């Protein structure tokens, strides 16, 4: 019922780091696109998306709950 | 999101058939059966109408743990633009009552 | 509408495409529609970002669909594009250019839409 | 063909009830249907025994509330198509009517 | 978000809810009620029962 007491931490949301974009497709001559990590592989993804390059750990964010490779 | 884009328009379309809205007050609806056809997990449709009504375009009773949204004129002129429909139509209802 | 004139043949286009949906603003948006066969179509617009997307751009559509075209001056694309829908192209609450966009099948498939890029496909 | 065919009545109104049972057996007999009388069902008693005080306090009080339902049925054995024809016309008060294609 | 929202509720006193605006305390079940004792009384006129004992 009584009004909150102090905390000595509290913080919400993470501000989800404010990264530049596209650089994951590479141009070094034309019309040659210089893919990198490989496309996702799933049958329900578009396969337009690119796959984390997360070395030691290799993971669609697309998926949220499977096809996680690691090696 | 508050809520997909999809699932805006399946509640703002099917306002725009019948006429009329209407739900329950509930947070544990798994699916939303009874109409809107099992792609409204939550709240949606409460959620939405209530900020419609907030800028006019509706009216709301609600009466033993039921809400009844009734469509208004202007509203109609709303999402008819909004939905990018005919300049005249209305396929919730248009004939004289005997 | 258009007499197949470059400016307002690209209005005609986001008029019907709305309505198909096929509107895939951004750079990040228009090389996943691109990278997929849903595109049809691809614009540019003059440089406000990094000298990358322009060669990139040209590297997509020659690998896969070639159908680019160029026209300067990012506010009039930006212009035409709402917050959501229509109502207001004017609109100080927000506008901002789009610098590329890519359309899935230009769009509706009906009157001018098919002229304009028929008309271009021929003599490039 | 001639089938047996029970037009069961239920009510909650004696009044309601009776003269349009009344009315099924004169129509019935007149046209010598063979009609079988009234079976008077036993009146069933719903009870329900609550509090009269909402947050109590005071003396402790109670509610005898009731309702009385009523059954009755009269067993026809005749065409029926001319049953089904009479029998939902003819009829004033909110009195229900089941027609039954065969029991015996 | 979240991964959690709930936790079982399948039976006892939290699980089945009254009719007033989904209040409790009060726990009813009786002959199809769902119906809350305070206005039970309120709709002993209104139609169900008229009051005669």
């Amino acid at each position: 019922k009584k009004s909150y007491t102090t905390p000595k931490k509290n913080k919400h949301k993470r501000k989800k780091v404010k990264l530049a974009v596209l650089k994951y497709y590479k141009v070094d001559e034309n019309g040659k696109i210089s893919r990198l990590r490989r496309e996702c592989p799933s049958d329900e993804c578009g396969a337009g998306v690119f796959m984390a390059s997360h070395f030691d750990r290799h993971y669609c964010g697309k998926c949220c709950l499977t096809y996680c490779f690691n090696k | 999101m508050l809520m997909p884009k999809k699932n805006r328009i399946a509640i703002y379309e099917l306002l725009f058939k019948e006429g009329v809205m209407v739900a329950k007050k509930d947070v544990h609806m798994p699916k939303h059966p009874e109409l809107a056809d099992k792609n409204v997990p939550n709240l949606h449709v409460m959620k939405a109408m209530q900020s419609l009504k907030s800028r006019g375009y509706v009216k709301e009773q609600f009466a033993w743990r039921h809400f009844y949204w009734y469509l208004t004129n202007e509203g109609i002129q709303y999402l008819r633009d909004y939905l990018h429909l005919p300049p005249e139509i209305v396929p919730a209802t248009l004939r004289r009552s005997r | 509408g258009g007499v197949m004139d470059v400016n307002t043949a690209l209005q005609e286009v986001l008029k019907t495409a709305l309505i198909h949906d096929g509107l895939a603003r951004g750079i990040r948006e228009a090389a996943k529609a691109l990278d997929k066969r849903q595109a049809h179509l691809c614009v540019l617009a003059s440089n406000c970002d990094e000298p990358m997307y322009v060669k990139l751009v040209e590297a997509l559509c020659a690998e896969h669909q070639i159908n680019l075209i160029k026209v300067d001056d990012n506010k009039k694309l930006g212009e035409w594009v709402g917050l959501c829908k229509i109502d207001r192209e004017g609109k100080p609450r927000k506008v901002v250019g789009c610098s590329c966009v890519v359309v899935k099948d230009y769009g509706k498939e009906s009157q001018a839409k098919d002229v304009i890029e028929e008309y271009f496909k021929c003599k490039k | 063909a001639i089938h047996r065919i029970r037009i069961t009545l239920t009510s909650r109104n004696v009044k309601s009830l009776e003269k349009v049972c009344a009315d099924l057996i004169r129509g019935a007999k007149e046209k010598n249907l063979k009609v079988k009388g009234p079976v008077r069902m036993p009146t069933k008693t719903l009870r329900i025994t609550t509090r009269k005080t909402p947050c109590g306090e005071g003396s402790k009080t109670w509610d005898r509330f009731q309702m009385r339902i009523h059954k009755r049925l009269i067993d026809l054995h005749s065409p029926s198509e001319i049953v089904k024809q009479i029998t939902s016309i003819s009829i004033e008060p909110g009195v229900e009517v089941e027609v039954t294609i065969a029991d015996a | 978000q979240q991964l959690y929202w709930s936790h079982p509720r399948k039976f006892g006193q939290g699980s089945r809810s009254c009719r007033v605006c989904s209040n409790r305390h009060g726990l009813i079940r009786k002959y199809g009620l769902n119906m809350c004792r305070q206005c039970f009384r309120q709709y002993a006129k209104d139609i169900g029962f008229i009051k005669l004992d």
